[PDB]
């Protein structure tokens, strides 16, 4: 019900061009919704924020983690759908902060696709130092490796 | 001949170790791996806030 | 009475849930609970405010500062609460400002448990070499150093 409150309330904030809460309460929807139950809403929300994020000269740097959140949600998907966002998105990959978004991904896609764990886990062996991991990121880490379990664990 | 010579010889140690401490330079370049990530990690999310 | 009004006003700022105004009051309470020397109440302050901060990305890189501020508040508190409050606050001990808190504190309070002030005073400057000390910390450090010294005679 609270996520519905964020949803209708963000519908009001959307209809008033108070874009702050319009993006925010949607992020509150998707960040818990993706892990718990709603999957296409995850990328649809993080792309709705991501386009107008790329628009404004104020917003297009917040888009990096927004498309990180769009990418690393895997929806029982084994694929490079994150790489579909790579060859979609205006990364400008000589910006290396998106390499902690997608070169992370360019490892772990083929780690999960070649059902391999000592490269997937190694990604966070090195990424925990260069980025502090909060609860949602590690729960999503555990999420994609539950997909790895469903790929491996008999 | 009817000759057996079985012999040994000795080593000349390479340079570049005035004192062991030199490897502390690696402890430096550990630290400039240590003291670099939080700058950007708070920089981009400082831009977020 | 200054402290009673920081505390009372922080009660009001937490009345309307304006948190960091109250935390800015609580540093003037708690930071001046060091020279008023109620360390028991100094550590009673940084816990409930900083364990509330790991969920916040707003302050997480700052939160371990506060559990240096919680940790080094000794009245010679030599329990493993100092070895456990650093753990309940889940904290990668290879964090690189927790290297400036946790294993700092290990050298600072193992040498006290060694009863050996010399490598203590060398390593506190080794900390100074990597993060310079300020007024409230330095005063509490010479304070606890007095406690260590007066314990190493007998």
């Amino acid at each position: 019900k609270a996520i519905a409150h964020y949803e209708q309330s963000a519908d009001y904030y959307k209809g008033e061009e108070s874009n702050s809460s319009a993006n925010k309460c949607l992020l509150k929807v998707a960040g818990y919704a993706a892990q718990l139950e709603q999957y296409q809403k995850a990328i649809d929300i993080y792309e709705q924020v991501g386009t107008s994020a790329m628009d404004s000269p104020l917003l297009k740097y917040s888009a990096k983690d927004y498309f990180f959140k769009a990418a690393l949600c895997h929806f029982c998907i084994d694929m490079l759908n994150a790489k579909l966002a790579v060859q979609k998105y205006e990364e400008l990959f000589p910006a290396f902060s998106d390499s902690r978004e997608c070169k992370l991904m360019k490892k772990l896609l083929e780690a999960h696709e070649e059902q391999n764990v000592d490269s997937y886990t190694e990604s966070v062996k090195e990424y925990d130092s260069i980025s502090r991991l909060d609860q949602w990121l590690t729960t999503m880490l555990l999420r994609i490796k539950k997909t790895i379990q469903g790929d491996e664990e008999d | 001949m009817a000759e057996d010579a079985d012999m040994r010889n000795e080593l000349e140690e390479m340079q570049r170790r005035a004192d062991q401490l030199a490897d502390e330079s690696l402890e430096s370049t550990r630290r400039m791996l240590q003291l670099v990530e939080e700058s950007k990690d708070a920089g981009i999310r400082t831009l977020v806030m």
